[PDB]
Order: C-alpha cells, then sequence, then structure tokens
C-alpha cells in the first residue's frame, strides 16, 4: 500500500486565534479520508495527508513549508492555506516545487492571479464572488441606481474595486461611491444628500454598528431603503455611543446580508453517497468538543477534489508516482490538468473551478426582527437566482425604488 | 595557522522590476576580493559568497532562499536586493535567527523593527527624501504644501512620512490626491484648490501622463514649484509614449523650474575611501568587470552600496571576531553582529555609511533643478547635521522663488 503524501498547511495550535478554522475543519477531513481509504477509490495507493502548523504568521508559516520539504516525505500536492498573508507567500512558490495546492479556506481575491498563483485552486468562494450575485439580486428587484459606503481597509477596497467591472455594462449606475477609515457618518450623510436608495455595504462588524447608527440618525431606513452589507458578521455582532440598542435594530431592520453557502441546501446524494444534511450529521457526531467551523465543507470536497485528482493523474500515468520528487514539472502539470477537470456534487454544491477559482453558491440573508434569516441563494455556475418565496419582506406595499 | 571559510547567503536580481544584480553581484566581488586581501581587517576568517538570481521576484526568492538555508554550508547573514525580496527574506529570517543586509532595498515598509527585526541595508528608505524637502520649504519659507501621489505602497509611505515630518517644522499639508494609472482628475483637482507648492511621487511612465495634463490645465510657470524624485532616466519629459496627448516642446514648458531629490551614492568628493579607493577608481575596477557597458547594467548606480554592505559586514564581524560555531537555532552571535552593524561608522565608496535606529542608512542628498531642459545641481542636503550645501545655482522667473497661497 503505497503512500500518496499531501502537504497539509493551516494554523492548529490553540494559541493562534484562526487556529478554530484549522481544529475545526479536521474532523470533517477525517471523515473524507476514512471513506475514501475504506472504499480502496485510489488503490493501490492511499492518501498519506501530513499535517503541518503554519500558526498563522508569515515566518513560522514558510518554515513550517520548507521543513516539510526537507523532512518530510515527497508531497504530491499541498492542501489548506488559511490566512491570507501565509497563503500568499506559499501560493507565489508553488512552481518552484512543481506543487498544485488546494486551499479551502483562503478567500482573498489577490489570488485569483493566474500570472502570480498559477498553482493555486481553491474549493471556497472569494470575498469577490458576491458581486456576481449582487448582480443578479440588483436586476431581480430592478434597481439600477445604488450608491457604495466601504471601509478604507484592503479586505473591503479590494470587493468594491471588483464590483466596477462586474456593474459596466450592465444597466446599472453608481451614483454616489463614498468610503471611510474611523467615522462612517460624514459619507452615510453624503449618500443621504446624493438621494441614494439602494446601498452597498463593504465594512467590518465593528464599523456596521456605527454605520447603522449613522443610518438612523440621518433616516436611511424603513421602506424607502435597502441596504447590502456582507453577511459573515458574528451572531448577535450588534448587542455586543450615542445610539440606542432599539434604534440600531430599527435602522438595521431588513438589511440583505451576502457571504458564501456553508453547505448545499439541496437533498441530494453527492460523490460520497451522503446527501449534504447526512454529511452535515456526520460532521457534528465526529467533531465532539471541537467547535465547528464554516469552511468544513470545503474542507470535506477539498479531500474529495484531491482523491479525483489523483485517480485523473494515475490514469494519465497508465495511458503512457514514487519517483516525482518537487522536481518533475511533467508530473505537477498533470495534476494541474486533472484538478482544471474537476466536476462533481459535492456537500457545498457542484464542484467545479474556473481558472482555479470556485464557481459556487452565495447565501442571502435578510435582518429580521432577531437575526439574519436565510432569503436566497445565486447558483455562480448556471449565474442564476432563486428568492425564498415567503421569506424576504419589506416595510412598505412594493421594494424600494432607487431613486 | 588556517583561514576559516564564512559565508553570505545572497540574492541579486539579474532581471526583473529592478535588475540590479547586474552589477551589484560584481561590485560585492570586488568588495569580498578587497576585504580577504587586507589582513587587518578579517585575519582568522575568509568571506566567501554563495548567491542565487532572484529576478526580483519574492515567489522565484523563496525557492532559492530555501535553497541558502537547508543547505550546507550554514550562511551567517542574508543579503537580497529587491523591496520585495528583501520584504519576503527579512520577515522570515527571524526563524534562523539570522542578520539580513540589503544593498538595494528602498521600500520604507522595511523601517519597521517589530516585522524586520535583524534587518540592515547600505541603499536608504525612499524617506530619505523628506528631511530634504521640509528643509527646502523651510529654506524658501513655505508652510502650505499640497501633494499628488500614484497609487503604490512606496509612495503611500513616503507621503505617510512627510506628514508627521512638516509637523514637526510647523508646515501643513493643504490637499492630498491620488490615482492609479491616470492622473487628470488629481491634476484638474490641483488646479481648482489653487495649489502653489506641489510634492509629486510616482514611477516615470505616470510622471509623463502627470505633465501632459500639467501642460492642458496649464499648472506649471512662475505661481508653482513641482517637487519630484531624481532617479528618472535622462530626458524623461522627451520621450515618446503614445499615451500622452502633448509634445516634446509642450512636456518641456511644463517641467521648466522643476525640483529633484535623490540620494547620493557616490562620493562626490575626490577622497579615499576605507578600500583606499577613490569614487572614480571604484567606477574605473566595476567598468572593466562588466559584460556590457555601464549604461546598459543594471543596477550601476546603487553598485557601490553593495561594495560598502560587505565592508560593513567585514567590519562589524570583525569587531565581534566564534564565527564558526554560528547556527539558525541559537541568538547569541546574532545579537553580537546585530550591535556591531547597529554601530557602523566608516567611509565607504558611497561616502559616509552609518544606520538609524530602523537600520537604515543615512546618506546626503542631491537637489537639482530643471533650467532650461536640463538638470543643473543646486545643493546637497545631510539629515543627520542639518547641512544645507548650498550653490548659488538656483534660478526662478522674476528672480525670485513664488509664494505657496493668494500674495
Ligand atoms: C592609497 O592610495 C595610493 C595608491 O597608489 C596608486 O593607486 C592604485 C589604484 C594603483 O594604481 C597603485 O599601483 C598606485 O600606487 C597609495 O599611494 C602611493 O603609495 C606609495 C606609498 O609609499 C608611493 O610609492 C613610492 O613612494 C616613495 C616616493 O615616491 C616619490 O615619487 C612620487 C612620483 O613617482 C612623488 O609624487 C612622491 O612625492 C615621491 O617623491 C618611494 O620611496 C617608495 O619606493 C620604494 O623605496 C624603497 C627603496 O629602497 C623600496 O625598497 C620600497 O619598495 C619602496 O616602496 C614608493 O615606491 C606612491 O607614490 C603613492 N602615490 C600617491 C599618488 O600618493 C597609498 O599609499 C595607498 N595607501 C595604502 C596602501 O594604505
Ligand atoms: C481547463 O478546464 C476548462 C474547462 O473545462 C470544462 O469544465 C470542466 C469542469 C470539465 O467538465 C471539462 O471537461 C470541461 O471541458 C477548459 O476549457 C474548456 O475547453 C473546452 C475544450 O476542450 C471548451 O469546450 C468546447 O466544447 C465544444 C467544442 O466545439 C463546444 O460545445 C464549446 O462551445 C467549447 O468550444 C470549453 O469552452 C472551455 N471552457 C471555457 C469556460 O472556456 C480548459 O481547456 C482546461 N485546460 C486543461 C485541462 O488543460
Ligand atoms: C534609487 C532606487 N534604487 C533601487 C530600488 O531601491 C529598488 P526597489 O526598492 O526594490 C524599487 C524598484 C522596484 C520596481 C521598479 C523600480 C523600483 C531606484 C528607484 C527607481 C528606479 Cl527606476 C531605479 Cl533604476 C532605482
Ligand atoms: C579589525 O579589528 C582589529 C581588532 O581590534 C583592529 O585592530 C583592526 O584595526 C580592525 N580593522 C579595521 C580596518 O578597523
Amino acid at each position: 500500500s503505497p503512500p500518496l503524501s499531501i502537504m497539509g498547511l493551516m494554523p492548529l495550535t490553540k494559541e493562534v486565534a484562526k487556529g478554530s478554522i484549522g481544529r475545526g475543519v479536521l474532523p470533517a477531513v477525517e471523515l473524507a479520508i476514512e471513506q475514501i481509504r475504506n472504499e480502496s477509490l485510489l488503490r493501490p495507493y492511499f492518501l498519506d495527508l501530513r499535517l503541518y502548523d503554519t500558526e498563522c504568521d508569515n515566518a513560522k508559516g514558510l518554515k513550517a513549508f520548507y521543513d516539510a520539504i526537507k523532512y518530510g516525505p515527497n508531497h504530491l500536492m499541498v492542501f489548506g492555506g488559511v490566512c491570507p498573508s501565509v497563503t500568499s507567500i506559499i501560493a507565489e512558490s508553488l512552481q518552484g516545487w512543481n506543487l498544485v495546492q488546494l486551499s479551502f479556506a483562503a478567500t482573498t481575491p489577490v489570488l485569483a492571479d493566474k500570472k502570480k498563483y498559477p498553482y493555486f485552486f481553491r474549493t471556497v468562494p472569494s470575498d469577490n464572488a458576491v458581486n456576481p450575485a449582487i448582480l443578479k439580486l440588483l436586476k431581480h428587484y430592478q434597481w439600477k441606481r445604488v450608491g457604495t459606503l466601504t471601509q478604507d481597509v484592503q479586505r473591503f477596497s479590494e470587493v468594491r474595486n471588483d464590483l466596477t467591472g462586474v456593474l459596466y455594462g450592465e444597466d446599472i449606475e453608481i451614483s454616489d461611491t463614498e468610503s471611510f477609515s474611523n467615522d462612517p457618518c460624514t459619507s452615510v450623510k453624503k449618500l443621504k444628500g446624493n438621494d441614494v436608495r439602494i446601498i452597498l455595504g463593504q465594512f467590518d462588524q465593528n464599523m456596521a454598528a456605527k454605520v447603522f447608527c449613522c443610518a438612523y440618525e440621518e433616516n436611511m431606513y424603513g421602506s424607502k431603503y435597502q441596504w447590502i452589507i456582507p453577511g459573515w458578521y458574528e451572531p448577535s455582532w450588534w448587542e455586543q455611543s450615542r445610539c440606542l440598542r432599539k434604534n440600531l435594530l430599527a435602522a438595521m431592520e431588513g438589511y440583505i446580508g451576502v457571504d458564501f453557502e456553508p453547505l448545499s441546501s439541496k437533498q441530494i446524494k453527492t460523490i460520497s453517497g451522503k446527501t449534504p444534511q447526512q454529511y452535515e450529521r456526520e460532521y457534528n457526531n465526529k467533531r465532539s468538543g471541537v467547535g465547528p467551523s464554516k469552511f468544513h465543507g470545503y474542507a470535506y470536497d477539498g479531500i474529495w477534489v484531491i482523491a479525483k485528482t489523483l485517480q485523473r493523474a494515475m490514469e494519465t500515468l497508465h495511458a503512457s508516482i514514487q519517483d516525482f520528487n518537487y522536481t518533475d514539472h511533467t508530473l505537477g502539470r498533470i495534476i494541474l490538468n486533472a484538478m482544471n477537470e474537476t466536476n462533481f456534487f459535492g456537500v457545498t454544491g457542484q464542484v467545479v473551478f474556473r481558472n482555479g477559482e470556485r464557481m459556487g453558491t452565495i447565501k442571502f440573508t435578510q435582518f429580521q426582527d432577531s437575526r439574519e434569516v436565510k432569503v436566497g441563494e445565486y447558483n455562480a455556475v448556471a449565474d442564476t437566482l432563486e428568492i425564498i418565496n415567503d421569506t424576504i419582506r419589506f416595510q412598505g406595499s412594493e421594494p424600494p425604488k432607487d431613486d | 595557522s588556517e583561514r576559516r571559510a564564512v559565508y553570505i547567503g545572497a540574492l541579486f536580481p539579474m532581471s526583473g522590476g529592478w535588475p540590479g544584480g547586474q552589477a551589484c553581484q560584481p561590485a560585492v566581488e570586488m568588495a569580498l576580493e578587497d576585504v580577504n586581501s587586507r589582513r587587518d581587517i578579517l585575519p582568522d576568517y575568509e568571506l566567501k559568497l554563495i548567491h542565487h538570481d532572484s529576478k526580483c521576484d519574492p515567489g522565484q526568492a523563496t525557492k532559492y532562499l530555501y535553497e541558502l538555508l537547508y543547505n550546507d554550508p550554514i550562511k551567517i547573514i542574508l543579503m537580497p536586493g529587491c523591496s520585495s525580496v528583501s520584504t519576503l527574506v527579512a520577515e522570515a529570517a527571524r526563524m534562523w535567527n539570522l542578520i539580513v543586509l540589503s544593498y538595494g532595498s528602498s521600500s520604507p515598509a522595511l523601517s519597521n523593527r517589530q516585522r524586520f527585526p535583524t534587518f540592515f541595508r547600505t541603499h536608504p528608505s525612499a524617506t530619505l527624501h523628506n528631511p530634504t524637502r521640509v528643509k527646502l520649504f523651510e529654506k524658501w519659507g513655505w508652510k502650505k504644501i499640497a501633494t499628488i501621489q500614484q497609487t503604490t505602497e512606496v509612495f503611500t509611505s513616503t507621503l505617510d512620512d512627510l506628514e508627521e515630518r512638516v509637523k514637526e517644522a510647523g508646515i501643513e499639508i493643504t490637499f492630498r490626491q491620488s490615482f492609479f494609472s491616470d492622473p487628470a482628475v488629481p491634476v484638474k483637482n490641483l488646479k481648482r484648490q489653487d495649489a502653489r507648492i506641489i510634492v509629486g511621487l510616482f514611477y516615470e511612465t505616470e510622471a509623463r501622463k502627470v505633465f501632459c495634463e500639467v501642460y492642458k490645465e496649464r499648472l506649471f510657470g512662475k505661481k508653482y514649484v513641482w517637487f519630484l524624485i531624481g532617479w528618472y532616466a535622462d530626458n524623461w519629459f522627451k520621450i515618446y509614449d503614445p499615451s500622452i496627448n502633448c509634445t516634446v516642446d509642450e512636456m518641456t514648458e511644463a517641467v521648466e523650474g522643476h525640483i529633484t531629490t535623490e540620494i547620493v551614492m557616490l562620493n562626490p568628493a575626490n577622497t579615499r575611501s576605507i578600500s583606499n579607493m577613490t569614487s572614480q577608481e571604484f567606477v574605473e575596477k566595476l567598468t572593466k568587470r562588466l559584460k556590457r557597458h555601464p549604461e546598459e547594467t543594471g543596477g550601476f548606480q546603487e553598485a557601490p552600496l553593495a561594495y560598502d554592505a560587505i565592508w560593513a559586514l567585514a567590519l562589524a564581524l570583525n569587531k565581534t571576531s566564534r564565527l564558526e560555531d554560528f547556527n539558525y537555532n541559537n541568538q547569541t552571535i546574532t545579537d553580537q553582529i546585530y550591535r556591531a552593524m547597529n554601530s557602523s561608522s566608516f567611509e565607504g565608496v558611497s561616502g559616509h555609511v552609518v544606520f538609524d535606529a530602523s537600520g537604515s542608512r543615512m546618506a546626503w542628498t542631491l537637489i537639482e533643478q530643471l533650467q532650461g531642459g536640463s538638470y543643473k545641481k543646486i545643493g546637497y542636503y545631510d539629515s543627520t547635521k542639518d547641512d544645507l550645501s548650498w550653490s548659488k545655482t538656483d534660478k526662478w522667473i522674476g528672480g525670485s522663488p513664488p509664494a505657496d497661497d493668494y500674495k
């Protein structure tokens, strides 16, 4: 039973905050590995996932990668990269060791650049993947005029910059573009003054409470307004200076949140024989005391992407692995071409890549009285939107007008 | 009886954004021969070089950093060139307790001791232009300054430093404008706000676009002074660009009278340095070692800094004198070379070599003015000693420089 070694890179230590992603996804990884092994899908071989802790740090992450090459077995590919600056360093160097990388949690749009990161793939949609979903939401409700409110931090300005290209050649005007660093009120007053009704917000959880306080003060809420903001904030994020909690909630009422879909809502059997719901129960049992992670399905599908890639790679060599050292350009190219062919129905929906980027599912939510409720989903492969019939609501007789 | 070999792991950019390794690798090789032949420097040791071509690329440099660290012999120092390469190797270095000495990195971000705790550079930070800028404002009595920048990290960091330095001198930044590739709007906005003293930070391609836009809006003349970087090619405005509407004569008109700041990299004086060479002998010796002409050789002007980097290291190693026992798991030797490197003070081919608290090079700046489509040397400034070398060669319309506002 020869091994097919894989270099697992992720923060794993309790001392590191993003160690919760790496630990939260491992039961999902264990489940996928265990199944593939039982079924002897990679017969005669077996999947050998070796784990190395990056500690979510550039220097330690790089040393973990280097040590893995020096003292570890001959890895055929890299699985992981969670923290954006660590993943960028490893991803950029990949061709030096002919290593294809598959990430399940690095969402930074920067990684889509195939001139800089040609050997990098990811099962998770990037922070920019919400922009094609928002366009469909705007088209659905006949919102042709929008305003933008963006925090002056790279994570958010990347997203706003991508929105420009997504809305070009579409019948949607960005009538007002406003930026802020610490206080959004000046920009919120400018939006009000320019009579903006539909606002596309890109800012962190801390700034969101400030944005909605300014919205209450400027009366930028209710039947005439629609705020479309990030959907990745922690639950009860608002509860955690001039506004009252009741006034913040009144301004928050009806906001649409947008983020990737953690798992498929389709009750259909996936590549493993299990429905996403059956997988979710198996994951929740296996995790025990370890806190769940929203990337677990992306990590589970990631293992299946690797096993299916290795299968295609084994077929390509048989149509004409042990001898592969980081020296073999041809095998890295075979693996690279094999991964580009990925096309199966996973727990996160249909797993397909478009230039190393995941074509996946975007979830829409709406803040309704006390919490965010799912109101719809965007399928990036089909470029289609499905709104949940009797969930999404408006304070007026019709959804708001854009002017 | 036996001289022990001690090794430098260097990275040279032979191609890419700044192909500085073309002249810096032979400058380094020349300095190693000069240091090794001197018995009063490191008599018990022989400084040797192990090097790779980074191609001014961090991805490419990641492969060679591994090759340097995971292969015998153990290296005692790392020597990268490009800022993007130094940012990668200088942050990674603490995991191997290695000093990093760059001969070509200008990035202001490399002056952060938290991210880069063992970093030094014989090339100054791009922020070295700022004390010369504040001193020029003080000389011509200006307290209101406008700033236009291309959207790049270096220019953003340089302006951030210019903000804290003007505040110290009782000078304020009136308006700050930025552009990614196309100016026009910031240039239009500069005429709009009636800005007179303008600091413009951009690369040469963007400078042409800026000054073509400066022409149309008539932002040149007696009313305004432009402060630019001095390392563009000779006759950069005269250079043909299909994306510029303005002509050679139009651009020549828009650029007249602008001031530039640039780092002095070769001592203008005819004095002899620690190697016992003059600036002119270094240049002559380096030209002989080159396959191509100095003009066709990348990093020719920075070559004295690479030569001086080797001497700074040799002198530091000389001050410490147990070099063979260096290991990546131990800090003891590193801390001693850090201390010796920090206390560097000597005369190199690039002039007096000293680092600030951040490990960044302190040097003279050359101040120039574009008089009749050509640059004339109007002065030099020494930030550490507050010493301004003034030559009465500066010229302005109406026999005097204008003012910052309405008057
Ligand atoms: C730092 O720089 C210069 C380097 O000199 C030159 O530059 C290099 C780039 C190469 O091209 C070199 O080949 C070249 O030398 C050094 O200065 C020279 O070094 C020595 C120092 O003593 C001088 O050599 C002779 O000096 C005296 C007398 O020189 C007389 O003649 C010259 C003109 O030819 C006059 O200008 C002088 O004023 C003076 O009248 C002479 O007695 C020595 O000769 C020998 O005498 C013994 C006889 O019994 C012999 O047994 C010994 O071999 C002894 O050497 C020297 O030949 C040389 O003139 C100066 N040149 C200049 C320009 O100053 C400098 O020393 C060096 N510093 C170091 C190495 O630390
Ligand atoms: C990398 O993958 C790209 C996408 O591949 C497609 O999707 C995968 C999920 C998988 O299902 C795979 O089998 C699919 O081909 C490749 O680009 C695609 O290349 C196709 C040609 O091989 C092309 O198709 C053509 O098919 C017929 C030809 O007449 C037409 O019906 C059709 O219009 C196309 O012309 C397909 O368009 C193209 N995809 C895109 C979006 O451009 C890519 O070549 C591949 N590279 C590798 C494996 O090295
Ligand atoms: C004085 C300076 N010396 C080298 C510089 O610090 C290397 P750097 O810090 O890596 C910045 C480069 C990279 C991109 C293109 C040019 C600038 C310099 C600056 C700009 C130019 Cl065009 C040159 Cl040739 C040299
Ligand atoms: C090198 O160190 C020795 C030891 O003290 C000293 O004598 C010598 O002068 C130093 N070399 C230089 C040129 O400073």
